[PDB]
């Protein structure tokens, strides 16, 4: 995941 | 209550139209419910969170927040100045390193933990996590976030930034949470913003003003954004007493402003979160  | 020159994401959460800048709310503020805020971590020290935020959980050598994104992230949740839920008392995870990385085993770890965790805290109005985060489609992620809405969390999921159809992402693919989309201030689906029929809602995503590290303010557009206004949403109407965590999503739907966004590809909800704050 990655942050939004 | 009527917090004066707001930002304009808290502003139209308690408006029926677009254009206005004052945030209206029951003076409750969210008190007696928790959020999670899962992501970078937070910085509880910042003056804005009054001693309410505390950070319970890091996979990662330190809890700091060195990115910026979660302490944003919790500032919109229930930051005096910025937040929905001003008193809300916050909860930080940080699941992601200071790059904003995080591999889906930890994301995973982190959801459960919350599952468990709640039980360690006192939150009598009720949970909330907040996951402005995600990757490509993960059946185990998704899952996971089934399992921590299950367990009677309000879970709230940022739908992605790819604009393109968030069933190819994961959590926001996952269809028992609440999948946030994001919207500018003249009621435009933000153009980066995920879109499809798994969304349940939007909120403001654009330009919006919250918390950084270093004890300062920025603002930073994203679907991210738009996912702590639902959440705190949330937290706010489960200590009203108006929803539950297992119906408060739905709740939010019945309850939003309808048909105002542009935009909106056809099958998508055009459903924007609003408080119904009527003084
Ligand atoms: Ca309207
Ligand atoms: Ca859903």
């Amino acid at each position: 995941a990655a942050p939004f | 209550a009527a917090q004066t020159n707001a930002p304009w994401g808290l502003a139209r959460i308690s408006s029926t139209s677009p254009g206005t800048s004052t945030y209206y709310y029951d003076e409750s503020a969210g008190q007696g419910s928790c959020v999670y805020v899962i992501d970078t971590g937070i910085e509880a020290s910042h003056p804005e969170f009054e001693g309410r935020a505390q950070m319970v959980k890091t996979y990662y050598y330190s809890s700091r927040d060195g990115n910026g994104h979660g302490t944003h992230c919790a500032g919109t949740v229930g930051s005096r100045t910025y937040g929905v839920a001003k008193k809300t008392q916050l909860f930080g995870v940080k699941v992601l390193d200071d790059n904003g990385s995080g591999q889906y085993s930890t994301i995973i770890a982190g959801m459960d933990f919350v599952a468990s965790d709640k039980n360690n805290r006192n939150c009598p109005k009720g949970v909330v996590a907040s996951l402005s985060l995600g990757g490509g489609y993960s059946s185990s992620v998704n899952s996971a976030a089934a399992r921590l809405q299950s367990s009677g969390v309000m879970v709230a999921v940022a739908a992605g930034n790819n604009n393109a159809d968030a069933r190819n992402y994961s959590p926001a693919s996952e269809p028992s949470v609440c999948t946030v989309g994001a919207s500018d201030r003249y009621d435009r689906r933000s153009s980066f913003s995920n879109y499809g029929s798994v969304l349940d809602i939007f909120g403001p995503g654009t330009d919006i003003l919250s918390t950084w590290i270093g004890g300062s303010t920025r603002s930073i557009s994203g679907t991210s954004m738009a996912t702590p206004h639902v959440a705190g949403l949330a937290a706010y109407l489960m200590t009203l007493g108006k929803t539950t965590a297992a119906s408060a999503c739905r709740y939010i739907a019945d309850t939003a402003n309808k048909g105002d966004l542009s935009n909106i590809p056809f099958g998508t909800v055009n459903l924007l979160a609003y408080n119904n704050y009527q003084a």
